[PDB]
């Protein structure tokens, strides 16, 4: 407290927790299909593609700081609903949507 | 400083290729399996790096080349060609999106056009930028044009029956020379380009 | 058989394939069985429905006839030479697999069957015809889905036996042959370095006198 | 897509009635052959009707759905029980004046096991 | 020229990728089963078992001459169409096809 | 034939024999389940759990001979056929089945 | 010569079983799992070989019966019992024939009965040519009946349950002693032949 964020923590995991469940999503949804994935796959899916051209995307001569990263991941977590976030406080998940 | 590097020991763990490849700036693949399949020159897009691209962007910016935009796509095409490949190969043909079969299709003919070389195309001996540049174009463009149709509401069968003689011409393409028409264009690729706009509203639609 | 220096690297690839493999396999035959489970218990139903629907129009269709007093199913069967109700046979499959689909269609054209006229038995010969397609109908719509649930049913053992035996076999041999190529490479490499270190000792001793 | 337009039936003399009355089946004029079975009480045999049904399983494309009696299906079990496919899909009711029974169903036989 | 065919080189190229296509879907078929093999999988595995019994079928003390190595290797290539071919010219595969 | 029974070694090496073609049945009927099991993998399975938990069993300290731990192997062994039995003599077979 | 080698540190890959296998012509393998049974020797047909044989098979087919097709008819039908086990073991046993189930089941029976080589008694260890000739034609000549029974329409379980008392009475004649017959040629294989082609007409019909 004092030097880095307060959801920078399960910011992390629930990033990490989207990646691992949109690179499932992305495996099984090839066997799977298009019209039959679910959309907990495609939600999530949606979510790896788009957080791993935006949160790993950066630029060579452009310094971003971890607060701009979790503002970053705010948006790309920001498509879930709030009853699919369960890896933050209610007041930080509430005040940081 | 262009060395070949030979076998001395394993496929990768030799001290030849595991010194020279830590003080070399550019790295090439190369498949194993396609070697012995009588594909020569392969690459493998995972297994490659290169420090003069950035430095060559700034003079291709000025020289106004779109080679590192079409070979990101088709590193990326090829890249995902495998795993789809490799996926459908180990689970099984069953089901699939229209997305991975045009992937695997503009692979085909990238991979056709581009991996099939010293004695698979008629013109050989000399190989501009701007062909190779304008050649990956209407591969990338073909898939962004199948894959936009695709998901703005169209059939697999649909598109690529829209396709018709652009995926042979394309696929062809490479046999004929740049000097047709101008001094380092083909006709080819700038029929193609308003030739696409017509098979892919006429795939759409 | 295999070879010792360098082999471990393919042997790595493929077991973290058929280890994907297995787990898509897994992950597949667990969504066919959820789906099955629900398939075979609205299949129970669908066909509980249907039994007592098909009961309910045999009981009808019966009385009728019984009530007609002569024999209706020869009449119908000699004037029976059309199929007045069809079926359609349709693709949907959201699935591992395909699934088998059937839509219920009428021809504007197929009218009722002449049968009616006979006085009395004509009105509960056509009333007993129009409900008892009205059931069959519904009959069919009902029993549609058995060919999807034996599809699934018949998908689920060959992706449950795939994966267990793929699974079961996939492991243990590249793992025992990596770390005997390794062992085997690893030893090849000590008893280099000590017959190394024994020609290197006599150069240290002559090379010390200089 | 669609190959089969026709439904098979074989059910007692009530239930074929109204069935063939709806307009489920019909009499294809190429051979002069019915597409359905009707089922006498006591006047038919077990070797026609499993003859039929294997005539209406596999020698037969047109059908689309196989419908058969749990009365009948029982004399029929081995030949019913054997045959898993879904071309044609064989499908259990309950017969006239007879109750639902889940012995009589030779999908619920192999859905059991290994469920 | 003058003491072998020009298709003799090409025809190997495809015929190695056809070897190989047969190995890997005798392998797959196999391995995973014949439940999980594509449509190229049958004709490579016929493929394959054909030219493996078929080239490689021959006497102790008969001569095989080059002409007739080709006409018989150019026959058991026959096995499937025009469009799963790529690693020979069309112009010198479409006068010996 | 003085310490020991003369048939010992006949249902010695009969259940070696029925004790690795139990364990093969085992896995094989642990990976195919029961759709494709055969027949004389049950029995080789069920020869092969009632050996493995019959006569593997035994206490740290009580007693047990041969001549009672022969006469429950030919009793265990009986389940199998006649025509299965191949690796014994006929007059062994037929004293004691 | 015969000499036999074992591995020093629990592996095949020593240079005394590499160079004595290399330089000899004659090769006897050795399987874990048939030695698992008490099979002394368990030698099989994919992982032995002997150009020597067709030489002998000459005067073996001159002064005895015709063993070198029975030797090539055994080790065809041992080459296809092998991958049918592991195609068996490894998909299943729902997606093959009955014809295979009877080759399997004939491999089976004649790699157990003739890979038994040390029994209990001075009968179960020495076996004549005739006697191994006449017991491999018997089971060459069973499968090869059960193969054409069963493709004219039949079942593998109804003619393996069918056979019964046929099939045991082949794998049982190593029991008895090599001094019956005439001096080594034994009269149950004439009339166990006959049982087997009067069973095949029955087996079929």
């Amino acid at each position: 407290e004092g030097m880095t964020r307060k959801d920078h923590g399960d910011v992390s995991n629930q990033l990490y927790a989207k990646y691992a469940i949109g690179k499932d999503a992305a495996a099984m949804k090839a066997v799977v299909g298009e019209e039959a994935l679910s959309i907990e796959d495609k939600l999530s899916l949606e979510f790896l593609e788009k957080f791993e051209k935006t949160f790993i995307t950066q630029g060579a001569y452009e310094d971003r700081t971890v607060f701009e990263s979790l503002d970053q991941a705010w948006s790309l977590l920001r498509i879930y609903p709030k009853e699919m976030l369960n890896r933050i406080s209610p007041k930080i998940l509430d005040e940081f949507y | 400083i262009v060395a070949a590097v030979s076998p001395a020991g394993g496929d990768f763990s030799d001290p030849v290729t595991t010194a020279t490849l830590g003080i070399t700036q550019v790295f090439w693949g190369l498949d194993k399996k396609l070697a012995q399949r009588k594909h020569f020159p392969s690459i493998n897009t995972s297994v490659s790096y290169s420090k003069y691209t950035n430095v060559l962007n700034k003079f291709y910016d000025s020289n106004y080349p779109e080679f590192p935009v079409l070979r990101d796509r088709m590193k990326e095409i090829l890249s995902n060609a495998e795993e789809l490949e490799q996926v459908v190969q180990l689970v099984g043909k069953s089901a699939l999106s229209d997305s991975d079969k045009i992937t695997l299709d503009v692979a085909t003919l990238i991979k056709e056009d581009f991996l099939q070389q010293n004695g698979y195309s008629t013109y050989d001996a000399f190989c501009p930028i701007w062909k190779t540049f304008d050649m990956m174009r209407a591969f990338i463009s073909y898939h962004d044009e199948a894959q936009k149709a695709v998901a703005n509401g169209a059939n697999w069968s649909k598109l690529a029956d829209s396709t018709g003689d652009v995926k042979h011409a394309v696929s062809s393409s490479k046999f004929f020379e740049p000097s047709r028409g101008e001094k380092e264009v083909h006709g080819e690729f700038e029929k193609l380009l308003s030739t696409m706009q017509e098979r892919f509203a006429e795939s759409t639609d | 058989v295999f070879p010792t220096r360098m082999t471990l690297g393919l042997m790595k690839t493929k077991l973290k394939g058929a280890n994907q493999g297995y787990s898509l396999l897994k992950r597949k035959s667990e969504a066919l069985t959820k789906r099955f489970r629900d398939i075979t218990k609205r299949i129970d139903d669908a066909k509980q429905k249907m039994g007592r629907v098909m009961q309910t129009a045999a009981f009808s269709l019966a009385e009728v006839s019984y009530a007609t007093g002569e024999n209706i199913g020869y009449q119908v069967q000699e004037s029976v030479s059309t199929a007045r109700f069809k079926v359609r046979a349709r693709q949907e499959n959201v699935s591992g697999v395909y699934l088998s689909q059937f839509e219920s269609y009428i021809d504007p054209e197929i009218n009722d069957f002449r049968l009616t006229g006979l006085g009395r038995g004509g009105q509960q010969v056509q009333r007993a015809k129009e409900i008892y397609s009205r059931a069959v109908e519904t009959l069919v719509e009902l029993a549609s889905l058995q060919t999807a649930f034996i599809i699934l049913d018949e998908v689920i053992k060959v992706t449950n036996r795939r994966v267990n035996a793929i699974e079961h076999v996939i492991i243990p041999r590249t793992e025992n042959t990596i770390a005997y190529i390794n062992s085997e490479l690893d030893e090849l490499d000590r008893e280099e370095f000590y017959r190394l270190k024994k020609v290197q000792e006599k150069k240290q001793n002559e090379t010390a006198k200089l | 897509a669609e190959k089969r337009t026709l439904i098979a039936v074989i059910a007692d003399e009530d239930t074929t009635t109204g069935l063939l009355l709806a307009g489920i089946g019909q009499i294809t004029p190429e051979t002069q052959e019915k597409n359905f079975f009707v089922y006498q009480e006591g006047k038919t045999t077990k070797e026609e009707i499993t003859d039929k049904f294997n005539h209406f399983t596999e020698e037969r494309d047109d059908i689309a759905i196989l419908l058969i009696n749990q009365h009948i299906a029982e004399n029929i079990r081995a030949r019913v029980d054997s045959f898993t496919n879904a071309f044609p899909a064989i499908l259990e009711i309950p017969s006239k004046d007879h109750p639902y029974d889940p012995e009589k169903d030779s999908v619920l036989k192999r859905v059991r096991k290994l469920f």
